[PDB]
């Protein structure tokens, strides 16, 4: 998150942490997701689809560090990684940038919920906040574009979502942009996710409910002038996630 | 490879 405040887990407490261990046993954090049942956290299929193997992943919910135990935290393994059929890459742009993690730790139990670990509301089919709306974003991507570490301390900050209209112009992503994407930015372009948020919830306040509007997906740099952050659009795939979660 | 949308990739 470029700009924004830090925040702990108690502020969106089905935000989850997705780590990836390598050859080695070295752990390094991968993306953010978001807790939609107990035993459900839904991610980017891009974030996973160069290393689809769902032993290699540890997911932690409850967690407001990056690489530090917060008190009460749970850590699970990945019984099953779900990628999007329809998954495709530009050299920005995804397309169905949208997958699901079946969570189970050791002992066998999916999420419990508490102060810190609870999970988000799914919007209706095809019911979006309009254009112009504040909403949140929330993750441990970069603070800035130049920087080589995340932060240690989770972050979240505020943006407004743009109209397919106006995204699509050349000037902003052009072709770039399908009515399956949301764009979301800072007027002033000063605050913005970045580079490791990507996974992670998108949350619009729709008629009182807190709801995942959005997933972050992709963007070209990061709190760039006419260069939002795009969105994966919730709204748009509830069949595939009502299929998919039955397995 | 410093974007959103290259996390975790080989290419990177």
């Amino acid at each position: 998150i470029i700009g924004g405040e830090f925040t702990t887990i108690e502020n969106q407490p089905w935000f989850a942490a997705i780590y990836r261990r390598h050859r080695g046993g070295s752990v390094t954090y991968v993306c953010g997701g978001s807790l939609i049942s107990p035993c459900w956290v839904i991610s980017a299929t891009h974030c996973f689809i160069d290393y689809p193997k769902k032993e290699d992943y540890i997911v932690y919910l409850g967690r407001s560090r990056l690489n530090s135990n917060t008190q009460g935290e749970m850590k699970f393994e990945v019984e099953n990684l779900i990628l999007h059929k329809d998954y495709s890459a530009d050299t920005l742009a995804h397309h169905n940038d949208i997958a699901l993690l079946k969570i189970r730790s050791k002992e066998g139990r999916c999420a419990q919920p508490s102060r810190t670990i609870q999970t988000i509301a799914l919007p209706s089919m095809y019911n979006d906040p309009q254009f112009g709306t504040s909403c949140e974003i929330t993750g441990f991507g970069k603070e800035q574009s130049t920087d080589y570490l995340y932060p240690e301390q989770l972050k979240m900050t505020v943006v407004k979502l743009i109209s397919h209209r106006e995204c699509q112009q050349p000037h902003y992503y052009g072709s770039e942009v399908t009515t399956k994407m949301l764009c979301a930015a800072d007027p002033q372009w000063k605050t913005d996710s970045c580079q490791g948020d990507s996974g992670g919830p998108l949350v619009c306040s729709l008629q009182g409910r807190m709801t995942l509007t959005g997933i972050v997906s992709w963007g070209r740099g990061c709190a760039l002038k006419d260069k939002p952050g795009v969105y994966t659009r919730v709204s748009h795939f509830l069949p595939w996630i009502r299929s998919h979660t039955k397995e | 490879c410093s974007f959103r949308g290259l996390e975790n990739h080989a290419m990177c």
